[PDB]
């Protein structure tokens, strides 16, 4: 990884950790608590 | 445009340019217009229905039919002030992926120009994502454009990724582009208009 | 070992609750119409047998 200023910088395509929780509709800040709420949702 | 109000409507397509990028004066035709071929319009709510077991979230269109996200969209600004939380989560990553193009159409608006050096690499995502963060149901912050500083020498510009450009020539108030130089090499050489 | 008379009561009580089963896929259209179409929602249910 060489730091040259002309390297095409691209920001991450998918917004990090948006509240797309599968059934939880509660989103924890970290990725670990994001999938933990579907476990905390229902069985 | 001499009062910092640009007419026309704004676009958000992903244009990974390397040469001159003039957002306020598009040298091309606008990519699509309202009601064109495969150009659907978002509904009054902007509501996004999510589909299960790994399908795409579909977005409810003008005639209350859940059309899919990837493609083209005419997104009226009053819908954007009430559903910018559904924009920035679902339909905006499909802009940066380069698979959907939204014509966020507001008839008139105040604008802002962030100039930059085209030698150095720059992505116009956080300048634009800060603009999507200050949209309330009340108002919208002015539309931020990124125009390169016109260079005097033929430079080796970085490949940049810009998103916002308007539909019509909103470059009325551009008096000159390098008023103390022999000639503009790279940028938009707009001489003093007689 | 289940009683027959007790079973005839509890089989009625399931029929009492399955006579109240609003299927939850239509709760979206209830909220959309009870609010005079001023306010629409999306309620992702999880269909089970």
């Amino acid at each position: 990884v060489v730091s040259d200023p002309q390297s095409m910088k691209v920001t991450p395509i998918v917004n990090p950790s948006s509240y797309v929780c599968n059934v939880c509709n509660a989103r924890f800040s970290t990725m670990s608590a994001l999938s933990e709420h579907l476990r905390s949702d229902h069985r | 445009n001499l009062f910092n109000v640009a007419r026309g409507n704004l676009y958000l397509v992903q244009t990974a340019t390397n040469g001159n990028w003039s957002p306020m004066a598009p040298v091309a035709a606008p990519p699509f217009v309202r009601g064109g071929p495969n150009v659907r319009v978002v509904g009054r709510f902007g509501t996004i229905v999510p589909r299960p077991n790994g399908l795409e979230p579909q977005l409810i269109d003008d005639g209350n039919v859940p059309r899919d996200i990837a493609g083209d969209w005419v997104y009226p600004s009053d819908v954007l002030q009430v559903s910018v939380a559904v924009f920035r989560d679902y339909v905006w990553p499909m802009v940066k992926a380069g698979r959907t193009r939204v014509l966020v159409e507001l008839g008139h608006y105040v604008y802002t120009l962030h100039y930059y050096d085209p030698q150095i690499s720059l992505d116009e995502a956080p300048i634009l994502e800060e603009w999507l963060s200050k949209i309330n149901p009340a108002g919208i912050p002015p539309v931020p454009f990124c125009i390169p500083i016109p260079q005097v020498y033929p430079c080796i510009t970085a490949r940049r990724v810009h998103y916002a450009f308007t539909s019509e020539n909103n470059n009325d108030s551009l008096f000159s582009t390098n008023a103390a130089s022999i000639d503009t090499a790279f940028g938009e050489n707009a001489a003093v208009s007689p | 070992l289940c009683d027959a008379l007790t079973l005839h009561i509890r089989e009625t009580y399931i029929m009492l609750l399955r006579s109240m089963h609003q299927d939850p896929t239509q709760i979206v259209q209830i909220v959309n119409e009870c609010a005079n179409n001023l306010l629409n929602s999306t309620i992702p249910i999880s269909l089970r047998p």
